[PDB]
């Protein structure tokens, strides 16, 4: 489930320093409702 | 060798089992079994003695014998991958035979390039010109180049070479060695069970190498055909990539990486539903996958954490920025990697999983869909029936269920029938209800698996401490005797034995429990498994895809939530408490007890068992081993009734628009909502992501209540995502599956019965699939051709049976062109090539040979190195051929080879078994001289005057023989059956010979068209100059089957080519083509992938039409129909003579031997079969699936505007080129939009025309007497006439839930269809609140308001633009008055009817209530009272009852009620009280039709210069106005909007062709009304010795100009009135440059169809600089049928010259008119109007006044119409047009005259009784015009009543004979005694034509 979110963060964004730093925020948490609220975000902040 | 070589693919698993047997029968460097091996090498096997040959081979000639621990040499078994890739025995010295391979092939290739490619550019230039593009180059020699001549292809041909090679070495095994070959780099020993590879060792048995083989060649045909520029390096680099990683992994792990690609499978939906829109399903369906393939990855101890992350990365790369199509594509070939090998422990322990796990049912749920099941039954069998339901329904409580019962309501709510439990108890013991048993003798003939008896291990298998059984099911059953299929039923449902031992493979089990299998099966299937709701799969095809489609569509409007379920293992996880509930009801539905269940209780007392560890163990024993749990595959059809009842339940447990398919386990479920219409897109997807996952989650709480572990791994979810069948669905459009059928392009075709031929017809097919979808359609051609030449090649070289004699491999071989000329021409006229061209753009048919033709055409005038060839087809010696071979097909040549050897297999093998016999009278059904008799019927049915194989091949297949054969041929073919019966070795020696050398004969046959043989003379001229395909194809058939019947030449056949015929051309922006009618649009719409609603049209899915054209003591179905098809067709519909019914009567009579003899004098009932082409067979077996592609065939906008033909049945004789037409263009449309795109490409037309024909062949029809007089021998066990309004309302308002036999008509005919809609809405009442005449009207009207398409249907095919819109609009019966409109109307009708008849209802209960089971006539009443109190009573309320008589007690109650109040005659009102009868509606219709054919006046109860303008605008007349562009044509109305109304040219008043110099006089006479300057008089384009000349006579100017398109060869008519009164005193720069350099008025006129954007600006280009070289005012002919052209044109024209005024005219009939109209720079004004397509007009209400003069000028022009058609006059200005500008006379006896004229044609026709043309088609024809054009000369002699119903017949029923009984003034009577049919006998030209001079006539005297 960690490169699900990966990938889809990859296909959703640009911006180096905040792929960056989301990928970051995706490879140490072991929360999963916060993988489901990175989800959400993320795919949200596409514009 | 001798028969029967070994296959090419295998067809059974490959197991590790006997593998390891071999390779440890001898000493080959865990198991499942370890116990001797000495025992088996001398347990007599000589296997053990080749494999010590192997070993001492292997040891004795490698070095590495003895050494330490085998680290030189070792043996990999362990799937190597990477290895076979290695160069195992790549050395470059290929064998001798591959490099001619190579060569021939690639010589072959570069000898036909040239002629290819100009092949398929000529095609193109003849469709529209220059297809095929990309937004690189392609070619035949590129092909070859790039995919055989490029890498990774010598390995597959490597093992293409050891396939063969093992191949043979078991071919001379079966015949009774080894082949070793020792070589540098590696070491090859092939035995007949097992092949050696090394160089890194390893072994592989028969089944390995031939799966390993079939994967090499398949991923090499993949990646090769990628190279291909079509779907380009995406998939090649992903599938390049993804093969090496995942053979890496798998020698990295074992069998443990297939479960990954099992994974990988469903892996790409995951990828593939990555759908930005709708959340949370990626990170469902993308997580579970990944973390499910990390599972099943760790789970055989790879790595932790680095190499599982990295390795499930580099497995998920392969998937990123991608389309889905290339998504789909590449699963369809991520299965590559062959099926692994199986080991019977593993098999046994999941299905062991599958035994008992617990009895944990919910008594609720199981309860609750045993309901639904119960009311879907019901309702199901009270549709079909149209009766009542089951004798008994109601056994429990509430009255209301009892009401439901003794109503017989047709319908049981699911929301009702939730509310409830047990809505019926259909359980007894006593009889059977609504069936029988005993029948379909289909099955039986049939075989499946079967086991062994008790004792099995001795039978199944060797390796004991016994006897074997080989048992057959077929072979058993045919030699059974006192077979009874009802007594084994109760054999079985009675007292069991120990005698039943069911083995595991596919299952089998003993004989008797799989026959009452198979026969239980059949049951169900055959009466309950009919009724069937939520799901559409009635029909074959059209219905399974115009379904699935149109759910992909309802999905999205211009509501989308999907999910499906699949997998196999739902199937074994019921258990007997949880079915005997349906079981128990079923089984006493059906009668018999306790049946339907039986299964589960004899797995109940038994084991099964997938080789076998033995300790000891022989007999019932506890644990590789199953002991009593479901079943694989047995029986699922109740499975299927069970999951429709428990998806309805779990539906209808919540608010769900539920839609629904299934097919075996896989099942797909739409669900919808009613979303408010504003919302965004996101919104809407989000209410229906709620109620799927509502749906969704009581689905899954259902499902476990019934207990299904239903889990993640099964169920997938989305908005637009629909699977069913392998086949996803994703977004309206199906995807492009092709690739996975392309891996299918085999080598060589199934072994039964192989032979060259029947192998290429495989590729064809594989091909053609390929063709359907994807890849453009000339790379298909190029592969076809390809592959025909690489097999003809394989199969020239190394023969199977290869013989170093014949020459004819050595004259093959040695040169390209001949193979060339062998792989290039149809293969129904001999050789190699199925269907290059043709069927390339459909999948129908027609006529094989005139394709077959039209291909050769094409290639020879194409050039492809043949002229002469064809001069050879036509002299080519005629085959031996017989009455049999050409009835049992037609449209065949008779040729030598074209019957492959199978077919003789499978006919020696079926006549074999028929041969074996011990049953009932069956015996009779097999007689060794039937085909004797066979032939004999062919002769005496075609040995005649006039012989037709169509209606040949259906009477002896419906007649006695007929069905004989059927039988005898419905039986299998499978190699094991085949097999075993030519273990009966008496087939014959001299046709062992014939298959043996098969292929060899045919190409000796086709070498033998070496270079051109004699060409006779007559033939020489006969078929030169290639004229039209039809007459050579004629003349072909003629030829060739001449030596049999000669002189006669069979014909009645052979419709066009689709390709041969139409040319079309296509229209993109500004494009002018071949001058003037089908057409097909495509606007500028983005494709799939954008935004809903930007897709610019409402989706609407077409498909390929497919049509039925379908319209008494006892009545059900049996060989009864059999004979009322027979008689019907052998009758012709034509022929009734004595002779011919008594023939007709005694095939009859011979044929059916079902019931007692059939001697009635004349079957009744049979119906007309030969005025129509219903005529064919078929529909029989399960499924068909792969249906089609349509990506761009979705927003395509057909109509049939223009002219094809008239009012009309033509019936299927027009339909099937019209069906292949509209495919035809779908196609060129499709492929000229084939690979990724977008809305780039603008807004495109499609126009074929179909004028171009170089023989038409107009249709004939006549009859013959056919006596030869023998026959087969068997006897086995098988006044005012207004009655056709009332049945033509009846039908059409019938099929609402076509204007032929609606043209002799009145106003009652929409009388009673108000009349039967309200009968029905009334019953529909219940006495809800509905006061009598405005609630009625209001109610009736909303009910009408819906459901379009019939009305469509009804609007288009009867209200048309002929006479009868005009008699509509003079009753009053519909009303005009922006309405651009015609489909209203229609609906208005039908209210107004329904008014009509409340007024009759005001006074009167007249009408006389009509029906097409005397309870079906007193429930009528009952409704038609029911409407009558409705209406009339409002003074009491009233209460429902039964339906036999109590509604009539309450009529009487309530009549002596309204006794005081009324509006009525007082004494009617018991009159009020005061019914028809009829057998079938069609039937009765047509016959009083037909009878009406009497000269009668039933008619008579149906009984210049005064146009204007409508003045547009002026100068600067700025007020952009709504555009309301609402307009016709919302989906396919037929063909009627403006086609046919030719009887106004009666007022252009002369006997010339162009005619059109009236509408000049008419704008002459506008002109004069307006003053012009100084005149040039420059007429553009046209002028044509036309109107124009009569402009100078009222208008002369000085200098005129003329132009026209310059064709093949000037104003004719101009010249030839004014020339002495003058003496007296396709482009777009050119030709407008040419004008420049050569003021005053120009004139122009042209037409095209539909492009939201001018073409001709050109032309107000000319006029601007015209004029400029002020005030010289246009002429311009247009016409707003596309209304919102004709105001972008008006907007267009508006740019620079004011007072605009359009001028409408007075000559064109009832139709859309064609009237005449009078800033910066010129493409940036074009841009004002591009910009203002949208919003923008200047005539808001002006079309008031156009429209109410529209209908002025229709009545005017009608009323002329008739002033003409009688004596009076339009003067004043005909002298004005004659100024400038049969000859027989009268008597009464001009019908004296006719006679004569009659009685000599008729002598003439019974004279000619006693390349080439027509017979009595010609002079029938001839006769009937001669007379068209005596009784228009004699017109004014004239019975005038006569006059009028001649005048309707050119109006449409064209020419009734006058004269119809005085023909009797003997011989002239009885040489022909038809001359009443013959009496009972429409072209549009023609019709102008005879209008004319009817009007030239008129006016002369
Ligand atoms: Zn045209
Ligand atoms: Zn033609």
């Amino acid at each position: 489930l960690k490169i699900t979110l990966e990938q889809l963060a990859k296909d959703c964004i640009s911006k180096p320093k905040m792929r960056e730093e989301y990928l970051l925020k995706i490879n140490q948490a072991s929360s999963e409702a916060q993988l489901i609220d990175l989800k959400k975000a993320i795919i949200r902040s596409a514009i | 060798r001798e028969i029967l070589l070994p296959e090419v693919h295998l067809n059974s698993p490959i197991v590790k089992h006997k593998l390891y047997y071999y390779i440890l029968l001898g000493n080959l460097p865990g198991p499942l079994h370890n116990q001797n091996w000495n025992q088996i090498a001398h347990e007599e096997s000589n296997l053990a003695q080749r494999l010590v040959n192997v070993r001492n081979f292997l040891i004795t000639h490698i070095p590495d014998l003895r050494k330490g621990h085998w680290q030189e040499y070792v043996n990999v078994i362990l799937w190597p991958r990477i290895l076979p890739l290695i160069p195992d025995f790549k050395i470059n010295d290929q064998l001798p035979l591959l490099k001619n391979w190579d060569k021939l092939v690639k010589e072959s290739c570069s000898v036909i390039n040239a002629g290819t490619s100009q092949c398929i550019q000529n095609l193109s230039y003849g469709l529209t010109g220059r297809g095929n593009l990309f937004t690189r180059d392609i070619d035949l020699k590129t092909v070859v180049a790039a995919w055989h001549d490029s890498d990774w292809k010598r390995i597959s041909d490597f093992w293409i070479m050891i396939k063969f090679q093992m191949r043979q070495l078991i071919v001379r095994q079966t015949d009774h060695l080894i082949t070793y070959i020792e070589n540098r780099e590696g070491i090859i020993i092939i035995t007949p069970e097992l092949v050696a590879l090394f160089n890194t060792l390893t072994y592989m048995t028969f089944e390995i190498v031939l799966m390993v083989s079939d994967m090499y060649e398949g991923r090499h045909n993949i990646l090769s055909l990628c190279t291909v520029s079509t779907y380009l390096n995406p998939l090649k680099k992903r599938i390049t990539y993804l093969l090496s990683l995942v053979d890496n992994l798998a020698f990295q792990i074992g069998d443990a990486v297939y479960n990954i690609i099992a994974l990988l499978e469903s892996f790409v939906y995951a990828q593939l539903q990555m759908s930005d829109p709708i959340p949370e399903l990626r990170g469902q369906f993308h997580a579970f996958v990944c973390s499910e393939i990390l599972d099943a990855l760790r789970g055989t101890n790879s790595f932790t954490q680095d190499e599982l992350r990295t390795v499930t990365t580099n497995l998920i790369s392969p998937f990123q920025d991608l389309t889905p199509d290339l998504t789909a594509e590449l699963l369809c070939i991520m299965r590559l990697w062959g099926h692994p090998m199986l080991t019977a422990s593993q098999a046994a322990g999941k299905v062991r999983e599958s035994m008992c796990a617990g009895k944990v049912l919910d008594f609720p749920t199981i309860m609750k869909t045993l309901a639904f099941f119960h009311t879907i039954l019901i309702n199901g069998y009270r549709r079909k029936h149209h009766g009542v339901w089951p004798p008994l329904n109601l056994p429990g409580n509430a009255s209301k269920g009892l009401t439901e019962l003794m109503n017989d309501n047709t319908e049981i709510s699911y929301e009702f029938t939730l509310k409830h439990w047990k809505e019926v108890s259909l359980i007894k013991f006593k009889k059977c209800f609504d069936a029988d048993a005993g029948e379909e003798l289909s099955i039986f003939m049939k075989d499946k698996a079967i086991s062994a008896p008790k004792q099995d291990w001795m039978s199944v298998f060797r390796r004991s401490l016994p006897n074997p059984f080989n048992r057959r099911l077929l072979l058993n059953f045919l030699g059974d005797d006192k077979f009874d299929p009802n007594v084994e039923l109760q054999y079985v449902t009675s007292g069991h034995d120990d005698t039943f031992c069911a083995s595991y493979s596919f299952a089998k089990l003993t004989k008797r429990m799989r026959s009452c299998q198979v026969i239980a099966e059949s049951l169900l299937a055959n009466h309950a498994g009919k009724l069937m709701k939520e799901n559409g799969v009635v029909m074959n095809q059209l219905s399974l895809t115009k379904s699935l489609l149109t759910m992909s569509q309802i999905g999205i409007i211009s509501a989308a939530s999907f999910l499906t379920t699949d997998l196999k293992k739902y199937c074994l996880q019921w258990r007997y408490q949880t079915i005997i509930p349906f079981a128990q009801s079923l089984n006493r539905m059906y009668g018999y007890p306790h049946l339907f269940e039986w299964i589960h209780l004899r797995l109940m007392r038994s084991t099964l068992y997938v080789f076998n560890p033995p300790a000891d163990t022989s007999q019932f024993d506890l644990d590789i081993f199953i002991v009593s749990p479901g079943i694989e595959g047995l029986c699922q059809k109740a499975w299927t009734m069970i999951s429709i009842a428990v998806i309805i339940l779990s539906a209808t447990e919540s608010g769900t628009r539920v839609m629904s398919m299934v097919q075996g386990d896989n099942q797909a479920i739409a669900v919808t909502t009613r979303v408010p219409r504003s919302l965004p897109t996101l919104e809407k997807k989000t209410i229906a992501f709620r109620s799927c996952n509502l749906f969704f989650e009581r689905l899954k709480c259902n499902n476990f209540g019934l207990g299904h572990h239903l889990k993640e791994q099964e169920t997938i979810i989305s908005s637009h995502f629909f699977v069913y069948s392998k086949r996803i669905f994703y977004q309206g459009r199906i995807l492009t599956q092709a690739l996975k059928n392309a891996s299918k392009l085999c080598l060589t075709a199934d072994v039964l019965g192989e032979c060259t031929q029947s192998s290429c017809s495989n590729l064809a097919t594989t091909v053609m699939r390929l063709t359907e979808n994807g890849v453009e359609k000339d790379i298909c051609f190029y592969l076809n051709i390809y592959m025909t030449i690489k097999q003809l090649s394989y199969d020239i070289i190394f023969p199977q049976v290869s013989i170093p004699g014949d020459q004819i491999t050595l004259e093959y071989i040695n040169n390209p062109h001949l193979v060339s000329r062998l792989a290039l021409l149809p293969s129904q006229l001999g050789g190699l090539n199925y269907l290059s061209c043709s069927r390339l753009f459909n999948r129908n048919i027609g006529d094989p040979v005139v394709s077959a033709v039209a291909d050769l055409k094409r290639l020879i005038k194409s050039g492809c190195m043949d002229y002469w060839i064809l001069y050879n087809l036509l002299g080519r010696k005629p085959g031996n051929g017989s009455w049999a071979t050409l009835a049992a097909d037609p449209y065949s040549i008779n040729i030598e080879y074209q019957y492959p050897p199978t077919t003789a297999l499978k006919r020696h093998t079926q006549q074999a078994l028929m041969e074996l016999s011990t049953n009932p009278m069956l015996r009779g059904i097999f007689s060794d001289n039937a085909q004797a008799e066979e032939n004999n019927l062919a002769r005496f049915l075609l040995d005649r005057e006039v012989i037709f194989p169509r209606v040949a091949h259906i009477i002896i297949e419906q007649t006695s023989v007929g069905r004989r054969k059927q039988i005898q041929g419905y039986l299998d073919s499978t190699r094991s059956i085949m097999r075993k019966s030519l273990e009966i070795k008496p087939l014959s020696n001299r046709k062992l010979n014939e298959i043996l050398d098969y292929n060899i004969n045919y190409l000796a046959y086709n070498l033998a068209l070496l270079k051109n043989a004699i060409e006779p003379p007559t033939y020489l001229k006969a078929m030169t100059l290639e004229t039209c395909s039809i007459d050579i194809a004629r003349n072909l058939r003629k030829l060739s089957w001449a030596p049999l019947l000669g002189g006669r030449n069979l014909e009645g056949l052979e419709t066009p080519d689709p390709i041969e015929i139409t040319a079309g051309a296509l229209i993109v922006g500004s494009g002018y083509c071949e001058q003037c009618f089908t057409w097909f649009f495509l606007p500028s719409g983005i494709e799939i992938g954008g935004d809903p609603r930007d897709n610019p049209p409402i989706r609407v899915p077409y498909i390929g039409s497919r049509t039925d054209e379908r319209r008494y003591i006892r009545g059900a179905s049996s060989s009864l129909k059999a004979v009322l098809r027979l008689a019907g067709v052998y009758i012709w519909a034509f022929g009734d003579t004595l002779e011919n019914w008594i023939d007709a009567l005694d095939l009859s009579h011979t044929r059916v031997n079902i019931t007692l003899e059939q001697l009635q004098s004349l079957t009744p009932l049979p119906t007309s079969a030969n005025l129509t082409h219903r005529l064919d067979d078929g529909t029989t077996t399960l499924k068909f699936t792969p249906a089609s592609s349509y990506t761009f065939s979705s927003f395509t906008h057909i109509s049939n505007d223009e002219q094809y033909l008239t009012i009309n049945d033509k019936t299927a004789d027009s339909n099937i080129i019209y069906q292949q037409l509209m495919i035809t263009g779908l196609g060129i449309l499709e492929t000229w939009n084939n690979p990724p795109i977008n809305r780039t490409f603008e807004e495109s037309t499609l126009h074929l025309h179909t004028g171009a024909s170089c023989c038409v062949r107009p249709v004939d029809s006549c009859i013959l007497s056919e006596a030869l007089t023998v026959k087969p021998h068997i006897t086995v066990p098988y006044g005012k006439l207004t009655l056709l309004s009332q049945f033509t309302a009846r039908q059409i308002i019938n099929a609402i839930t076509i204007s032929e036999c609606m043209y002799t008509k009145l106003d009652e005919l929409f009388m009673y269809c108000g009349w039967e809609l309200l009968l029905e809405l009334s019953y529909q009442m219940y006495y809800l609140r509905v006061v009598g005449w405005s609630n009625i009207v209001d109610y009736s009207y909303m009910i009408l308001r819906r459901i379009p398409g019939a009305a469509l249907n009804n609007l288009a095919s009867t209200l048309s633009h002929p006479k009868l819109f005009r008699r509509a609009i003079n009753l009053d019966i519909v009303a005009p008055l922006a309405s651009l409109d015609y489909i209203k109307m229609s609906v208005d009708a039908i209210l107004w009817g329904c008014k009509r008849v409340i007024n009759v209802l005001s006074n009167g209960g007249d009408l006389e209530l009509v029906v097409t089971d005397r309870s079906m006539n007193l429930i009528a009443r009952k409704l038609t009272l029911l409407s009558l109190i409705h209406h009339n009573g409002l003074e009491l309320p009233k209460i429902k009852g039964f339906s036999p008589d109590e509604k009539c007690f309450a009529l009487t109650e309530f009549l002596r009620k309204v006794v005081n109040s009324g509006l009525s005659s007082i004494e009617n009102l018991s009159n009020f009280m005061y019914a028809a009868f009829a057998s079938n509606n069609y039937y009765l219709t047509r016959k009083l039709l037909n009878s009406i054919r009497d000269t009668e006046s039933g008619q008579v109860a149906v009984t210049c210069t005064n146009d204007y303008i409508i003045w547009i605008i002026e100068s600067n007349a700025n007020l952009e106005k709504y555009p309301i562009p609402n307009s016709p044509e919302d989906d396919s109305n037929f063909h009627n909007f403006k086609l046919n109304a030719p009887s106004h040219h009666t007022l252009r008043p002369l006997g010339l062709s162009s005619t059109a110099w009236y509408k000049g006089i008419s704008c002459c006479r506008y002109l004069e009304r307006l003053k012009l300057p100084q005149g040039d008089h420059l007429y553009i384009a046209e002028g044509s010795g036309a109107s124009m000349t009569i402009i100078e006579y009222l208008f002369p100017g000085r200098k005129i100009y003329y132009n026209s398109l310059f064709s093949s060869g000037m104003p004719t008519q101009f010249i030839e009135s004014v020339p002495y009164k003058l003496w007296q005193a396709i482009g777009m720069t050119a030709c407008v440059e040419f004008i420049i350099n050569r003021c005053s008025l120009v004139h122009v006129d042209l037409e095209s169809s539909a492009s939201l954007n001018q073409q001709c600006l050109s032309k107000p280009i000319i006029n601007a600089i015209i004029t400029a070289t002020p005030h010289g005012v246009l002429i311009l002919k247009y016409s707003w049928l596309p209304f919102t052209r004709f105001s972008t044109l008006i907007t267009f024209l508006w740019c620079y010259f004011e007072r605009i005024t359009v001028l409408r005219s007075t000559y064109s009939d009832p139709a859309n008119h064609e009237v005449y109209l009078i800033t910066v720079s010129q493409a940036t004004g074009m841009a004002m109007t591009l910009t203002d397509q949208g919003f923008t007009l200047i005539s808001p209400e002006r079309i008031n006044q156009y429209w109410d003069g529209h209908l002025k000028q229709e009545r005017i022009v009608a009323e002329a119409i008739d002033k003409v058609v009688l004596g009076e006059n339009a003067l004043f200005n005909s002298s004005d047009n004659e100024l400038i500008l049969e000859p027989v006379a009268t008597f009464i006896e001009f019908e004296q005259l006719i006679c004569t004229m009659l009685t000599t044609h008729l002598k003439e026709i019974i004279d000619i009784t006693r390349g080439l043309l027509g017979k009595i088609s010609t002079i029938v024809r001839l006769l009937t015009e001669r007379i068209l054009n005596h009784t228009i000369r004699n017109w004014l002699i004239l019975p005038p009543s006569l006059r009028m119903i001649v005048k309707q017949d050119l109006e449409f029923g064209i020419f009734r004979i006058t004269s119809i009984l005085n023909s009797d003034r003997l011989i002239a009577q009885l040489t022909a005694g038809y001359i009443r049919k013959l009496i009972e006998g429409l072209t549009r030209p023609i019709q102008k034509q005879i209008w004319k001079a009817l009007g030239c006539v008129v006016y002369c005297h």
